[PDB]
């Protein structure tokens, strides 16, 4: 007779997301907004 | 006819945005109603009514959704007057207050940074605006609007020469129909710089639409 074995059951790993990979909105604002160059004047710090 | 232009034309954010704070209130020092104190200084009656009159005028002009709910006078001033101002907006249920000066023909005048919040754009300035705001812009470089913009980018280091003026005149023509319908172009000039040889000024004529 041939032998059984039984395993324990698993749910298998699945594939890992980088969805805690975050990137700034102000960075898809045109660049007359002044927000991607460095800031040196008032009114582009008060926007950031 | 300011009302007049701002409401056909629409409001909106200014540009680039600006942001301000007002002045805290000192709210320890308002705990007399006006009416009542001048009332007992026995200032005389029909100077009440003259005297809020001008005090509506003066708020009005400031906000005119305001309606004032009551009005107070600074107990460090017993005869140049400081009044804290309470309004609502409307038929709203958000009260604001607001500081001025009343001066014994009454005048009143209210303090210089008083607003709370950004700049905001009214009728033709705000069309104004908006015509810059294009100019400014190249296409792709607003997020799921790639196509808005005017792209003036692409004329440049071209040999400035007549097909190039013309290129760039009727360029214009075409983005500011396209994006903007409440201006309408009337006459576009392109020259070029005698300091600066390598340099082209456009100047670009606008009026609004209906406004004969």
């Amino acid at each position: 007779e041939p032998l059984i074995e039984t395993q324990p059951e698993l749910l298998n790993w699945g594939k890992h997301r980088k969805v805690l990979d975050y990137y700034p909105v102000s960075n898809k604002l045109p660049a007359c907004y002044g927000l991607q160059t460095y800031a040196e004047t008032q009114q582009q710090v008060h926007l950031h | 006819t300011n009302k007049i232009l701002a409401d056909i034309y629409g409001r909106g954010w200014a540009f680039p945005p600006q942001f301000f704070i007002g002045e805290r209130i000192p709210y320890e020092d308002y705990s007399s109603d006006l009416n009542k104190y001048l009332s007992e200084k026995k200032i005389e009656a029909e100077q009440i009514v003259k005297i809020q009159a001008c005090i509506k005028e003066s708020v009005m002009c400031y906000d005119f959704h305001a309606k004032i709910t009551s009005t107070q006078v600074s107990k460090q001033t017993n005869l140049p007057l400081n009044i804290l101002v309470t309004y609502t907006l409307g038929d709203s249920e958000i009260s604001q207050k607001i500081q001025g000066v009343l001066r014994v023909p009454p005048q009143f005048s209210i303090k210089d940074n008083s607003r709370t919040g950004i700049a905001i754009a009214e009728g033709t300035q705000n069309v104004l605006q908006s015509i810059n705001i294009l100019f400014l812009t190249e296409p792709g470089e607003r997020i799921m609007r790639e196509d808005y913009g005017c792209g003036l980018n692409d004329y440049l280091f071209a040999n400035i020469s007549d097909e190039l003026m013309t290129d760039i005149q009727t360029h214009i023509e075409e983005r500011v129909l396209r994006y903007e319908p409440r201006a309408e172009i009337t006459s576009i000039q392109v020259n070029q710089r005698t300091n600066l040889p390598s340099t082209l000024h456009v100047q670009v004529t606008y009026a609004l639409r209906g406004s004969d």
